[PDB]
């Protein structure tokens, strides 16, 4: 989930995208 | 600003940042 991606490892704008609605 | 790690409102806020007025949903336990 986001917090495992972006907090507990580096983000990506692909993945922070995946949130945008 | 989005390659690092990001917690708590700094995650948010690129959320914010990013998303535009598409706005976003931010589901930290899922």
């Amino acid at each position: 989930g986001i917090v495992e991606q972006c907090c507990a490892s580096v983000c990506s704008l692909y993945q922070l995208e995946n949130y945008c609605n | 600003f989005v390659n690092q790690h990001l917690c708590g409102s700094h995650l948010v806020e690129a959320l914010y940042l990013v998303c535009g007025e598409r706005g976003f949903f931010y589901t930290p336990k899922a």
